[PDB]
């Protein structure tokens, strides 16, 4: 339980940080979506 | 064959013409406008911005 | 300018695809990493349940 | 509104673009350039001006100096803007200032000076009615259809990237650096002249830069790349100059764009690109982190090589977080998308708010333009 | 004689000086001429050869066409060149060059291909052991006893300014710029038709040369030099031609070097030597530009005109900030210089570890030299 903290800390320092989180951080509630956007990524 | 519409047309460098033609093709600024809610959207964020300028 | 105009429209409509199966595949690892872990946790708990 | 049409000018360092607003293209885009004649002119009666400005400099490169007002994107002649405005405004357009709104972009982070110059010129000589000043980089992401991400820039005068969060631009995390078009121009010729081939005057930067423009491409990774180059000759093209001889440009088309990536080929001690936006984002809070990961936008005249958007999304994947969500949304129209954003905020009918009447310039001079437009 | 001793060669386009390693004088010093017969040879039995080169050249002028095998700096014409090196190691020097290494001295900016010949013609020929190649310039601040600070070297064939710090040159800050004495030459000889005087063969180009060598000054100011030649006749001097005329050149005698500071009276874009080394200085970093200013080195044939320090130090003063203090060197042996600093490095003891092996050559083709030498 602590190590995930520690980790998780440093990763919002900044340190790439390779430890997989098993659970979750924030819930990430859905942003405000156009239809007018380009299509993202460059495939 | 005088008019200045045919002047500048070969006075167009070749890839600006092209440029102009995709970019005709490709209408974004109709899109922006025809889309409802991120018009009133952007409408919204740029009134309440000038209102919190004064 | 006819070929090119095919060509573009083409892109669009597949690079739109493109993204829809790369957002299934998001879902598909999320759905690994949980009932991996999970059988991880299973594991370290050694119940016999 | 309805009679009139705002009139959007774009002054990048390199070109200008002007045309009207609520219309999809630009009527005229045009290169940024002033030549004065170098030689006696001895024909009586064919008739010769004191300076030529913009396509008419260009056609004749042979016979003129030519000079850019704009200089790292810092103004360094003003009566020279006073000739590019009056050749966009009368020449160009046909159409007379004084009856239509003007809109004018400028990079994020100028001084205060010369923001107060543009409007005294804008309004005391060519008496507009209406003017506005907007950030260069804010009206790429309108035209983007987004309101948060990350707009990455780079011109001929110079390299910025700004964060954006709902149409807020963070003062503290911009960031500039001095990788431009004409560096590269510049460094064009410094690995030119290896094969033999010399340029020097300022009418051949127009032929290297159009070298470049059409001949360069980005490598996925330089190292197998420089192997693969000396291994065969198929990478190896040709290009045919003006005067008719042919050049071989070889190895160096994927040496020009790569002190985008490591600035220490030009002899600057600064961090790359791709570091540069990863600085940018480090510099904001937690809480946006994730939606600028998720939504970076390219734009500026320099984006499009070849094989940049692969090479930016690799490179940022190496400095991301793990487990990370990265994508690079570049649009093909990429270097005329700040004409169009520009168009599209002139468009909306609360923007007509935002306009400064000539009654309030002149009640409150040239450093009304800061209070009204922050 | 005891011990095998380096031989040190210097190669500019005007002329080619040689001498042993460690001597303080150059043993041949000769023009870079080779000449060919252009008239009818009516004489059997007496002696007539196919081709003149070297000082033998230079001495029958009247019957030859003088041909520079150099241009610029850069080898035009190969088998010349060979003629020029086997009469420098047979005729002058009288020594097999398969007993001593050799060290050449070569131009800061280049093609890259000819290093590339200078390595397979001197392998493959003179069966050297061992050869070197370095640049100019850093000879010359060697020999001044300097390790760090800017030395411009203008020859007869190119001019070039390079920055070098703490013994350790800097390449992004290289300026070469391609205007010499033979320039001066050609435009002194198009000034004197102007009075009369008419020079159109090769040996009325030298004649040209010898004239130029022997009466002619920088002026301190310009303007004020010129109005004294307007006001009296005390700037008139009077040269006797090989036939026996006498020509009074008058006020040319300071137009032609004035063509090095103001070089817009060629036609060519680029500025005077002046700004060039100040663009030179201002491309390093800040702090290291307070020894630049002190550390100033003039060398090469063109910089021995009288009065080229005191207007080039109030040339580069008027550009430089007033806080600074600038210190021009003018060694009274500028001339040879950079053969002095090779004399430096064919000396030292861990030079012996800078020398490209045969055995290297043969294994590593001719492009060794790249990588073995920097
Ligand atoms: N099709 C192209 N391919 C490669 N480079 C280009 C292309 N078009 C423009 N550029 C580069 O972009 C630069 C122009 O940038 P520009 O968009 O005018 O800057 P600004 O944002 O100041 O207007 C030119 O120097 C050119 O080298
Ligand atoms: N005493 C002098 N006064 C004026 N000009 C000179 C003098 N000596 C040499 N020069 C010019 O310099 C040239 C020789 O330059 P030099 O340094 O020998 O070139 P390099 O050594 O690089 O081959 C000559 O062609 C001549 O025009």
């Amino acid at each position: 339980h602590e190590f995930e903290a520690l980790m998780r800390m440093l990763d919002n320092l900044g340190y790439r940080t390779g430890y997989p989180y098993r659970y979750p951080l924030v819930q990430e509630k859905t942003k405000h979506k156009s239809e007018v956007e380009i299509p993202a990524t460059v495939t | 064959e005088n008019n200045p519409e045919y002047l500048r047309e070969r006075n167009m460098a070749p890839d600006l013409r092209q440029d102009f033609n995709m970019m005709e093709q490709k209408k974004r600024v109709s899109m922006i406008l025809q889309s409802p809610a991120f018009c009133e959207e952007l409408e919204s964020m740029i009134q309440e911005q000038f209102k919190k300028g004064k | 300018e006819t070929r090119a105009e095919f060509a573009e429209r083409s892109v669009a409509k597949l690079e739109k695809t493109i993204d829809d199966l790369e957002d299934k595949l998001k879902c598909t690892k999320e759905e690994h990493l949980c009932t991996q872990r999970m059988l991880d946790q299973t594991l370290l708990d050694l119940n016999e349940m | 509104d309805d009679d009139i049409a705002a009139l959007v000018v774009d002054n990048g360092s390199g070109m200008c673009k002007a045309g009207f607003a609520g219309d999809d293209a630009p009527r005229a885009v045009f290169p940024s350039i002033v030549g004065r004649p170098r030689h006696q002119g001895v024909m009586v009666g064919m008739g010769q001006k004191d300076s030529y400005v913009g396509d008419e400099a260009q056609s004749k490169r042979g016979i003129l100096t030519l000079k850019y007002p704009i200089e790292h994107g810092i103004v360094t002649n003003w009566d020279d803007m006073e000739k590019i405005w009056h050749h966009t405004f009368y020449n160009e357009l046909r159409v007379a200032p004084e009856e239509h709104p003007v809109l004018l972009t400028e990079a994020p982070l100028n001084p205060k000076a010369n923001r107060e110059k543009m409007t005294q010129i804008m309004f005391e000589t060519f008496n507009t009615p209406a003017m506005y000043v907007a950030i260069q980089a804010v009206l790429s992401l309108y035209a983007s259809g987004r309101t948060t991400g990350i707009v990455m820039d780079s011109g001929d005068g110079v390299t910025h990237t700004v964060p954006i969060y709902e149409g807020y631009a963070l003062p503290h995390a911009i960031l500039r650096l001095d990788l431009a078009g004409r560096d590269l121009t510049d460094y064009l010729m410094k690995i030119l002249t290896e094969r033999g081939y010399s340029f020097t005057t300022t009418a051949e930067r127009e032929i290297v830069r159009d070298i470049k423009e059409k001949l360069c491409y980005v490598a996925l990774d330089f190292e197998q790349e420089m192997a693969t180059a000396a291994s065969s000759s198929s990478l190896e093209k040709s290009y045919e100059l003006p005067d008719g001889q042919v050049i071989t440009i070889g190895n160096e088309r994927f040496r020009c764009p790569e002190a985008l990536f490591q600035p220490s080929f030009l002899g600057m001690e600064s961090c790359g690109i791709h570091e540069t936006t990863f600085n940018s984002i480090m510099k904001c809070d937690v809480d946006i982190r994730k939606d600028l990961y998720a939504n970076t936008v390219l734009s500026g005249g320099t984006t499009m090589y070849p094989g940049i958007a692969d090479r930016m999304q690799k490179e940022i994947t190496a400095l991301a977080p793990s487990t990370m969500k990265i994508k690079i949304i570049a649009p093909p129209e990429r270097k005329y998308s700040v004409w169009i954003g520009g168009s599209i905020l002139a468009s909306l009918s609360t923007f007509q708010q935002m306009w400064i009447s000539k009654q309030e310039y002149d009640e409150s001079g040239p450093s009304i333009v800061h209070r009204k437009c922050f």
